[PDB]
């Protein structure tokens, strides 16, 4: 669903967020590694370390995507088809790590928007994060 | 849940500075606010129709204070989370019938309320000591389940 | 998703079921309280025990329901919008008890349809339920 | 998992009838198939891209067999799960890196082959203890990440 209320929240907070977008995504992307071993799992080809090039190139990307959303936030299946298909069809990437990445998202906006993280958009958040979610595990389903 | 003493010590020096009136109240709230279906479990608390009166209700801060009692008691005593939860897990087991998927939101929504309160000094490293407590706090708690 | 074989699979597999379909829901039913206990919660109300009339009856409200289900397959938002409230927003069920009723179900439907219970048809009859469970819990997202 | 008399009884009349042959085969090609992220672990297995490549593969049969193994000595052993599975425990979070959310799914789909293969024999309650049995395996396989 996603409410006229979610849909100003989110908006609002990725404003906030703003020019930091894919700094928050490499942060995000390296509190799910150490938080969630499993995942990594996915990730042979990357080297993990702090200072990877690559989490902070992949970062970016995922930023970029969840941008691509905000921005398309009524018509999202389309705005994400392609990656529904890379991701559920291509790599296969288990449903369960999509709860796992948006948790270690909002831990991140947590750390870096103490005005912003009310309870009311925290909320919003994360039923953006679960639309996603939804989308990107769509071919499985 | 073993910790290593880096880990024991990155959660340690957190949970000293925690504001234990606080915090506590701010998870259940967030919990009640963002996973609307447990406040089935709750309605005796009265009124939690919008965030603000979830936020704003006594009844909301003093339960999410005897819960952040027992977390600091899983944090006493990591060697036996099981000893230590086995009147707990009999209650939300036996009695309420809480799922314990339940337990790991309950937790999650800890974290972020640890790193909403402790900006940049929640560190990635402090979060992945702090998700090995919360795990193994949500499986002690189900351990009656198993 | 569900692709258009999935749809063939579960109106043929709904087709065999016919006019057990009620039975198979009273069925389902009776085997989600006894094997999850945890779902009982939301019955204090009735009477769960193995003759109870009340397990009789709402097995045939949910049989109907999904029947509405397949018979709206490509609008399912809408044909279970009323369900949607009635599960989210009223009753605010706990959405991992949609993955045990739908376990449930499966093991029904393999109790009863040892011909049409296909690795293929299993498949499909799981996205059917799983797709039931996101309109079900949508409110929530 | 403590498992009354009766529920002991129901589990273990209806496991000695079993194929055991058979329906390891049976369930693991049903959780490739069903929850196909899980084929990722299997690549190696060759080609899994319909249903009929998948049941027919005789690697998938070799390996439903082993599996069953286990699930034979968990019911030969519900009162330490844990002590007999350590080393299968290891492996699957250690070694493989595993999310213990499929160990339930392969519960679940193993009560799906065996109500397919068993039918009005495996009642509500025959299930009932089952989903027990198969939650405790569940359980012990994820010690290690406990
Ligand atoms: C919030 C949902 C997620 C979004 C927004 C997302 C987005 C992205 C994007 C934009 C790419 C690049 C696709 C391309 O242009 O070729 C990507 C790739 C990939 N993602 Fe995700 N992702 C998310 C969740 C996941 C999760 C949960 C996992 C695994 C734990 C995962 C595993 C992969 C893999 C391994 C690739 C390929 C990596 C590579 O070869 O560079 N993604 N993701
Ligand atoms: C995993 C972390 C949890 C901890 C540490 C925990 C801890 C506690 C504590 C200390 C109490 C007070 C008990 C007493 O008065 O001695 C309690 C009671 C209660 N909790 Fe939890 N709990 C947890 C999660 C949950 C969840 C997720 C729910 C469901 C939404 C739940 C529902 C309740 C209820 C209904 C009571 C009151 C029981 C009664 O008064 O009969 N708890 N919990
Ligand atoms: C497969 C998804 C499900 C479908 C098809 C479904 C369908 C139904 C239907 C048709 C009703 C009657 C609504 C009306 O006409 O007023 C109902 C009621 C209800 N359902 Fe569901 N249901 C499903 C899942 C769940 C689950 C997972 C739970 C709980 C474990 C649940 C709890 C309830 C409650 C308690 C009511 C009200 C009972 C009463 O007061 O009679 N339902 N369900
Ligand atoms: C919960 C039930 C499970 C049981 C009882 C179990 C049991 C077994 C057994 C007995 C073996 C053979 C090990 C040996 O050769 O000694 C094995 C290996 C394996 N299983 Fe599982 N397993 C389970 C679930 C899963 C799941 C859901 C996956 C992931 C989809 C998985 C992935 C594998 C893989 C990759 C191996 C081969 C490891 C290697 O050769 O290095 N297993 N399992």
């Amino acid at each position: 669903v996603l409410s006229p209320a979610d849909k100003t929240n989110v908006k609002a907070a990725w404003g906030k967020v703003g020019a930091h977008a894919g700094e928050y995504g490499a942060e995000a992307l390296e509190r799910m590694f150490l938080s969630f071993p499993t995942t990594k799992t996915y990730f042979p080809h990357f080297d993990l370390s702090h200072g990877s090039a690559q989490v902070k190139g992949h970062g970016k990307k995922v930023a970029d995507a969840l941008t691509n959303a905000v921005a398309h936030v009524d018509d999202m299946p389309n705005a994400l088809s392609a990656l529904s298909d890379l991701h559920a069809h291509k790599l296969r990437v288990d449903p369960v790590n999509f709860k796992l990445l948006s948790h270690c998202l909002l831990v991140t906006l947590a750390a870096h928007l103490p005005a912003e993280f009310t309870p009311a958009v925290h909320a919003s958040l994360d039923k953006f994060l679960a639309s996603v979610s939804t989308v990107l595990t769509s071919k499985y389903r | 849940v073993h910790l290593t003493p880096e880990e024991k010590s990155a959660v340690t020096a957190l949970w000293g500075k925690v504001n234990v009136d606080e915090v506590g109240g701010e998870a259940l709230g967030r919990l009640l606010v963002v996973y609307p279906w447990t406040q089935r479990f709750f309605e005796s608390f009265g009124d939690l129709s919008t965030p603000d009166a979830v936020m704003g209700n006594p009844k909301v801060k003093a339960h999410g204070k005897k819960v952040l009692g027992a977390f600091s008691d899983g944090l006493a005593h990591l060697d036996n989370l099981k000893g230590t939860f086995a009147t707990l897990s009999e209650l939300h087991c036996d009695k309420l019938h809480v799922d314990p998927e339940n337990f790991r939101l309950l937790g999650n929504v800890l974290v972020c309320v640890l790193a909403h309160h402790f900006g940049k000094e929640f560190t990635p490293p402090v979060q992945a000591a702090y998700q090995k407590v919360v795990a193994g706090v949500a499986n002690a708690l189900a351990h009656k389940y198993h």
